[PDB]
C-alpha cells in the first residue's frame, strides 16, 4: 500500500495516498503502483507529474528540477518549483516557452505539459 | 565622611537593604573595619560595581563568555547573599563566614533561589557546633589559616547536608 | 605647540577630538548601544573608551582606599601612550586592560593578565 | 543451537554487564541522594520543632 | 556479569553503609539545631519576663 | 533649559513609541521565519535521505568531496543584514568571520569573500579585504531563487580550480528566540 | 551597623558621619534602628569603651 | 511580611507578577492576536485575566441599582481564593463567572449557575 508527498524546497508543498502515480525522467516514463521497488530518479527539464489514488480521481502538476524517492510502503518527490494545473496560466506558459533562457524555456513546457499541451 | 545611597527601584526589586554600591561610598571607612572583615569584603565592592554594569550590558545580549557568566553568577548571588531582613543585626563573627561563604566562591554549586536559606541554616549550624571559629573571630579580630582550613572542613559538610528548593544536593 | 613642543600638543588634540566625537555620539549610544554606529565612528567609539578608561590612574592617595600602591608617570611614556593608543596600536586589548594602571609595561602586564 | 546459544547468552551477558555497571552507579547515587535529602527533611523538621518551642515559650 | 553485579552488591552495600553514616550524623544534627533553637525560645522569654 | 529638555522629552517619548512598534514586528517575524524555517526542513531531510542512497551505491568520486592537491586559497560566504537596528547580529557574524580568517591563514589559506546583506559589504568596504561577489536586496526574505544562484556561484568557484581550494558560510544559527550564535561550517569539500 | 551589606562595603568607624541619603519609604530609619539595637550586644559589658 | 503574615505577603507578591506579565503581554495581545503567544504564555493569560476578573466585587453601592445586596470578603478566605486561583484551581471557568462575585462559595454558586 502506498502514500505520497509532493514537497519543495521551501514547502510540503501537497500530500495524500497513493496507488498509481506516474513521472518522466532522464530515464524515460514512469509510473507507480502500490508495489513498487526502491527507485531514486531525476524528472526532466520540463516536467509534470500525474498522482492517482484508491480514494479518489487523480491529480495534474507541473516541476521545475524534479527528484524521485520510492520504496513500496512510501513515495516522496521533492521539487525547487510546482505549480498546479488550476494554477498555471496559458498565456503565460506560452510567453515563458518562447523565451530565449533555457530554464525559462524548459518552465513554460512544465506548465504547458500539465495544462495538457 | 561617606554615603549609603539607598536606592528605591532595589528597594522595590526587594534588595534590602537597597545599597546602591559606586554611589555610595565610606571615605573614613576601612580604617576602623576589623582584619578578618578587611580581608574578606577587600575585593566585594568593586566586584559588585562590576556585577551590576556587567548585568545591565548582558540582560540585552544573547550570550556571553565562561569567564564573564562566572562574574556575573557570582555577583547575582552576592547580592542574593548581601540581603537580610528588618530587626536581625547579624553579630560581626557571623557577617565574616557570611560573607566567606560569597567571596570565596562556596556559593557558586548553590542556586539563586536558595542562597539566603543555604547561609541562614550555615550561620545556626556553625553556631551550634564547630563555634570555635566564631569564638575566635569574635577573641582574636582575624580570620587566621587556622580557623580558614576548620570553616572550610564544615562548609563541605553542609553542602552534602543541603538540598535547593529545585536540582539536586550542592555538590 | 609653542609652549609643550609639537609632539606633545598633536596627541592632546586628537584624544581631545576623540573624546569630543565619542561625547556627540553620547545620544545615540544611550538608546540603541554601540552597533547602530558607522564603521568609522564604531571605530572611533571603540578607541575613546579605550582613552577614556586609560586616562584613569592609581594615585599615592589612593592607597588608602584601594590598597594597592601609586604609580608615576612620566611625560614622555604619558605622551607615547595616548600617541600609540590616537593611532590605534592597542585596540585588540579590553576595556578592563586600562583602569587604573600606571604606564605601557603596566598596560602590558595587565592585558596578559586577562 | 549451543554454540549459536553460546554466543547470544555471551552477548546478552555483555549488555547486562554493562547494563549492571549503569544500575550499581544509579543506585548509589539514588540511595546517597534519597539519604541526604531525608536528613534535609529531618534537621528542617528539627528548626520548626526548634521554632514551634520558641513561640510556645 | 558476575564483575558487574559484585560491584552492583558492593556499591548496594557501600549506598546503605554511607546512607546509615549520614542519618546518624543528621540525628545529632537534628539535636544540634534543635539545642540552639531551645537556647533561643530560653532566651526569649528571659526578655520577656 | 527648559526648552530644550521638554523637546527632548517630545523626541524619546516618540522613540520609545517607535521602537516598541518594531520590537513587536520583529516579534511578528521571529514566528513567519520560524515557519518557513519548520517548512523547508522537509525537504533538506529528504534531500539528506536521498544522497545518503546515492552516496551508497556511488564511487564517491565527485569533485565537492575530495581535497585539492595545494590549498591555495578557501571561500568565506558571510550572511547578514539589509536593514539596521538589528544590534550585535552583524557585529557577532562579523566577528566569527575575522576569526575564521585568522585560522585559515595559520594553516595558510588566505580567505576570499563572498557577501550576503548590505551592512557586511560596508564593513568589508571600510577594512581593506575584497569581496568576490555579493548579494544584499533578500536577508530579510530569502527565497530559494537567491539561494539557487549563491550555491551555483559557490560551487563555480571550487570547481574552477580564480578558484578555492575549500569553502565556508559563517552565519548565526537560530537556535531559541532567547539565544543564537555566530557559527562556521565547511560546505566544501 | 550589624547589616551584611554597611559593614562590608561602607564600615561605619567610631566618630565617622555617615549619610543614610536616599528615597522616602526605601528603609532609612529601618537601617539606623538596626544599627541602634544591634550596640546591645556591646551595652551588657559595662566597661565604656565596648 | 512582618505587619501581614507570610501568607498573604506571598499571594499578594504572585498576584502583582501575573498581572505584571500579563500587563507587559497585553502589547502582544492586542498587534499579533491571542495566537501569537506560547502554551506558558496562554495558560498564564488564562489566570491572568480570571484573576483581574476575580478582582471585582458585588458591593453596597452597587445595591443601588443591581438591588442584589453588596458582598463582604474576610481577609482569610480573600488571601486562600488568590492562593487557589494562582495556582489555577478554577481555570476551566469561563472569565464571565469571576465579574461582580462575593468570595469562593459565591463563585463556586455563579459558576455552576453559568
Amino acid at each position: 500500500d502506498l502514500n505520497v508527498e509532493i514537497v519543495a524546497v521551501e514547502r510540503e508543498l501537497w500530500s495524500g495516498p497513493a496507488t498509481f502515480v506516474f513521472t518522466r525522467t532522464t530515464a524515460g516514463e514512469i509510473g507507480i503502483l502500490p508495489r513498487h521497488i526502491p527507485l531514486v530518479a531525476q524528472l526532466v527539464d520540463d516536467a509534470m507529474v500525474r498522482v492517482e489514488r484508491e480514494g479518489e480521481d487523480d491529480l495534474r502538476i507541473a516541476v521545475d528540477g524534479g527528484f524521485l524517492s520510492v520504496t513500496e510502503e512510501t513515495v516522496r518527490i521533492l521539487v525547487e518549483n510546482a505549480q498546479f494545473e488550476s494554477e498555471i496560466d496559458a498565456d503565460a506558459a506560452k510567453e515563458d516557452a518562447a523565451s530565449d533562457d533555457e530554464r525559462t524555456a524548459a518552465w513554460g513546457r512544465a506548465r504547458l505539459r500539465a495544462l495538457g499541451q | 565622611d561617606g554615603q549609603c545611597f539607598l536606592e528605591s527601584d532595589l528597594f522595590n526589586q526587594g534588595v534590602r537593604p537597597a545599597i546602591n554600591v559606586g554611589v555610595s561610598v565610606s571615605r573614613v571607612g576601612g580604617a576602623a573595619q576589623i582584619k578578618a572583615m578587611k580581608e574578606v569584603a577587600g575585593s566585594l565592592r568593586l566586584d559588585l560595581s562590576q556585577y551590576r554594569e556587567l548585568e545591565a550590558f548582558a540582560a540585552f545580549a544573547s550570550d556571553l563568555d565562561a569567564a564573564s557568566k562566572a562574574q556575573l553568577d557570582r555577583g547575582a548571588r552576592l547580592v542574593e547573599l548581601l540581603k537580610q531582613p528588618q530587626y536581625s543585626p547579624l553579630a560581626v563573627e557571623e557577617q565574616v563566614v557570611a560573607i566567606f561563604l560569597g567571596t570565596q566562591g562556596h556559593l557558586d554549586s548553590v542556586p539563586v533561589e536558595d542562597v539566603q536559606r543555604f547561609e541562614s541554616e550555615l550561620l545556626e549550624h556553625v553556631k551550634a557546633s564547630h563555634s570555635d571559629i566564631f569564638d575566635g573571630i569574635r577573641e582574636t579580630k582575624k580570620l587566621s589559616e587556622e580557623a580558614e582550613e576548620k570553616l572550610v572542613s564544615v562548609i563541605n559538610e553542609f553542602k552534602k547536608g543541603f538540598q535547593a528548593s529545585d536540582g539536586s544536593s550542592v555538590v | 605647540p609653542a609652549i609643550v613642543g609639537d609632539e606633545h600638543y598633536r596627541v592632546a588634540q586628537e584624544v581631545i577630538r576623540i573624546l569630543q566625537r565619542y561625547k556627540d555620539l553620547q545620544d545615540i549610544i544611550a538608546i540603541l548601544g554601540i552597533d547602530e554606529l558607522s564603521e568609522e565612528d564604531k571605530q572611533l567609539v571603540n578607541r575613546a573608551r579605550r582613552i577614556e578608561r586609560f586616562l584613569s590612574q592609581n594615585m599615592m592617595a589612593a592607597e588608602q582606599f584601594t590598597g594597592q600602591p601609586g604609580s608615576t608617570v612620566p611625560l614622555k611614556e604619558t605622551i607615547e601612550a595616548f600617541d600609540k593608543l590616537t593611532k590605534g596600536e592597542f585596540d585588540h586589548l579590553p576595556e578592563q586592560a586600562f583602569f587604573l594602571i600606571g604606564g605601557l609595561d603596566d598596560l602590558a602586564k595587565k592585558a596578559e593578565s586577562l | 543451537a549451543e554454540r549459536e546459544a553460546m554466543l547470544a547468552k555471551t552477548a546478552a551477558d555483555n549488555r547486562k554487564s554493562a547494563e549492571q555497571v549503569a544500575a550499581a552507579q544509579a543506585d548509589y547515587e539514588k540511595e546517597m541522594a534519597e539519604a541526604r535529602a531525608q536528613a534535609s527533611a529531618l534537621r528542617d523538621e528539627a528548626r520548626a520543632a526548634g521554632r514551634s518551642v520558641v513561640d510556645e515559650k | 556479569l558476575a564483575d558487574a553485579d559484585a560491584m552492583h552488591a558492593k556499591a548496594l552495600a557501600d549506598a546503605k553503609a554511607e546512607s546509615e553514616k549520614v542519618t546518624e550524623e543528621a540525628k545529632q544534627d537534628s539535636e544540634r539545631i534543635a539545642a540552639q533553637l531551645s537556647e533561643q525560645a530560653g532566651s526569649e522569654a528571659e526578655r520577656i519576663k | 533649559t527648559l526648552r530644550e529638555l521638554r523637546g527632548r522629552i517630545r523626541s524619546a517619548g516618540s522613540i520609545k513609541k517607535i521602537t516598541k512598534a518594531q520590537e513587536l514586528i520583529a516579534t511578528s517575524r521571529i514566528a513567519k521565519a520560524q515557519a518557513r524555517v519548520e517548512a523547508a526542513r522537509p525537504y533538506a531531510a529528504e534531500i539528506t535521505n536521498m544522497l545518503t542512497e546515492l552516496a551508497g551505491a556511488s564511487a564517491l568520486d565527485h569533485p565537492l568531496l575530495v581535497e585539492r592537491k595545494q590549498p591555495k586559497r578557501a571561500g568565506v560566504l558571510v550572511v547578514s543584514s539589509d536593514r539596521g537596528l538589528c544590534g550585535a547580529y552583524n557585529a557577532n557574524v562579523l566577528r566569527r568571520a575575522e576569526e575564521l580568517f585568522s585560522l585559515l591563514r595559520d594553516e595558510g589559506k588566505d580567505p576570499v569573500l563572498y557577501v550576503v546583506g548590505r551592512k557586511a559589504l560596508g564593513y568589508f568596504s571600510f577594512r581593506q579585504r575584497t569581496v568576490v561577489e555579493s548579494w544584499t536586496g533578500f536577508s530579510e526574505r530569502p527565497t530559494y531563487e537567491n539561494a539557487r544562484e549563491i550555491a551555483d556561484t559557490l560551487v563555480n568557484a571550487f570547481m574552477a580550480g580564480l578558484g578555492v581550494d575549500e569553502l565556508h558560510i559563517v552565519f548565526t544559527e537560530f537556535r531559541s528566540m532567547l539565544s543564537q550564535t555566530a557559527v562556521a561550517r565547511r560546505a566544501a569539500p | 551597623t550589624g547589616i551584611k551589606a554597611i559593614d562590608a562595603m561602607t564600615p561605619i568607624g567610631r566618630g565617622q558621619r555617615q549619610l543614610i541619603i536616599g528615597d522616602r519609604k526605601t528603609g532609612k530609619t529601618a537601617v539606623c534602628v538596626d544599627t541602634i539595637l544591634n550596640q546591645r550586644e556591646a551595652w551588657l559589658t559595662g566597661d565604656p569603651k565596648q
